[PDB]
């Protein structure tokens, strides 16, 4: 509980001491916070691109498992 | 300074008075005469009051702040420094300071109007009062200090002013009024190197690209008291400055580089690219709001004009000075703010300054 009491100091000395520097990082902050807020889905697609390349389980190709497995079972009906 | 000011012990003025001039020149000497430095509290006053104290001349210094003027008696002997609590809009007060006063130095002199004075009502007004009054009193001899770049005709309101504040005493005092153009000065807190020292000086490029020509404070110290004590120059135009041609821009980087201030530059504010019309905006909105003097609109056009000698004045060589140059001196008034120590001499502000335009 002690940072939520440091937290208002130490946010007015961090754009007292570095302002050009401060605007950025807490502007930077905002973004991805603002960007979670409005579904912009640019954190989703960054997280969904190293999930592609480095061979991971993406949410695509589950999905997409699904439907070979879907696909085959009802075609063992018939 | 040296042991005497005086040229010779027994001095005429114009009013008939001869004063007769006592002791080698210490503290506990006079020369009989009675200087009133009008705004003798502010940068400027408190050398003027120092040299003409130190060698024994009572010095009448008007004040409006009353904290201010207790270090004004220390350069002074016992009834040496005398005090009279005077505003520009008391006549009254106006005319205690120069009863005994045989010389009468003018210093008021504002960049930014406030709530209660323009910059006309200053740079003119309290001129117009100051040189009025002092004549009817049989004042002998006034100084006068106005602006580096007085222009009646200028755009910039202390420029314009400051022109008008020539003419307008030269018709209240007559022709006996002296008029002295100091160019920016440097010394211990002075205005000239206080914007430069700044961190968060917002528009820096803006505000540093003007031009000057830097001359020591202590010189135009002297450069008043030369003329104090000489009534042979009477109604002249004396411009003062530095040989040497200096710009803020140029001064700023070699004033940080001393101190050397990687990433901080960037990121603790030291360039601030704003638009003009937020620097114009800025300084509107803070001229409402502020209670300090801030960056005025006045000083946005500033930076635009650069500084003009003129050729109708006379120089320091005229009363006998050589004026000492900026590279000489610049190191030491910024040794406050600055292993082993490293002194930037004379020539070596050169190969700084070298360092600062190479790209
Ligand atoms: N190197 C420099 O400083 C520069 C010199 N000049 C000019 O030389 C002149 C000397 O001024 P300087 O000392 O250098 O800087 P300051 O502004 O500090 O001098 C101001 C002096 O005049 C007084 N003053 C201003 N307005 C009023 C007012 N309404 N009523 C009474 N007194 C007032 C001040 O009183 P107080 O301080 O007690 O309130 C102070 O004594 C100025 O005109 C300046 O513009 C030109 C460019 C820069
Ligand atoms: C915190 C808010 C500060 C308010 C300052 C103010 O009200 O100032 C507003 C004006 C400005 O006058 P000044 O500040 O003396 O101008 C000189 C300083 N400059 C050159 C930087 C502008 O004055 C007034 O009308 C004062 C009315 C008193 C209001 C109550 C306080």
């Amino acid at each position: 509980p002690y940072l939520v009491a440091f937290r208002p100091a130490v946010l007015v000395f961090f754009f007292i001491r570095q302002p050009i520097g401060a605007g950025l990082l807490a502007g930077g902050f905002l973004f991805w916070q603002a960007d979670r807020h409005f579904n912009f889905g640019i954190r989703d697609n960054i997280h969904n691109f190293k999930q592609t390349i480095l061979g991971f389980p993406t949410q695509a190709s589950k999905w997409e498992t699904f439907k070979q497995v879907d696909a085959q079972k009802r075609a063992q009906l018939v | 300074v040296s042991t005497f000011p005086l040229k010779s012990d027994i001095n005429i003025t114009k009013s008939g008075k001869t004063l007769l001039s006592v002791g080698q020149g210490g503290r506990s000497s006079r020369t009989g005469f009675t200087a009133t430095v009008f705004g003798g509290t502010g940068f400027l006053g408190r050398v003027v009051v120092s040299k003409l104290a130190k060698h024994g001349t009572n010095v009448v210094v008007p004040f409006r702040n009353d904290r201010a003027r207790r270090q004004l008696k220390v350069n002074g002997d016992l009834g040496v420094v005398n005090f009279v609590e005077f505003d520009i809009r008391n006549l009254k007060s106006i005319e205690d300071s120069v009863k005994y006063s045989d010389i009468v130095i003018n210093l008021i002199g504002t960049e930014h109007f406030s709530k209660n004075f323009s910059i006309e009502d200053v740079n003119i007004g309290a001129a117009e009062r100051i040189a009025k009054a002092a004549k009817e009193a049989g004042v002998s001899r006034l100084i006068h200090v106005s602006s580096y770049n007085a222009n009646p005709s200028s755009s910039s309101d202390f420029y314009a002013t400051k022109g008008i504040g020539e003419q307008v005493v030269r018709d209240n005092f007559g022709p006996d009024a002296t008029i002295v153009r100091p160019a920016p000065m440097y010394f211990r807190n002075s205005p000239f190197l206080n914007e430069l020292l700044q961190i968060k000086a917002l528009g820096g490029n803006v505000i540093f690209k003007k031009e000057v020509y830097p001359v020591h404070a202590l010189q135009v110290g002297e450069a008043i008291e030369r003329i104090a004590f000489d009534d042979a120059t009477a109604g002249q135009t004396y411009e003062l400055f530095g040989k040497e041609r200096y710009s803020k821009k140029e001064l700023r980087e070699m004033i940080k580089h001393i101190i050397h201030i990687g990433y901080y530059p960037y990121s603790a504010g030291f360039y601030l690219p704003a638009p003009e019309p937020f620097l114009y905006a800025f300084a509107l909105i803070r001229q409402y709001i502020s209670s300090q003097p801030r960056f005025n609109v006045d000083q946005l056009k500033r930076s635009h004009i650069n500084q003009e000698i003129d050729q109708s004045a006379k120089t320091f060589t005229d009363l006998g000075m050589v004026p000492d140059e900026l590279s000489e001196y610049l190191y030491r008034y910024v040794k406050p703010h600055i292993q082993n120590r490293t002194v930037y001499s004379k020539e070596d502000i050169e190969k700084l300054r070298d360092y600062v335009n190479t790209p």
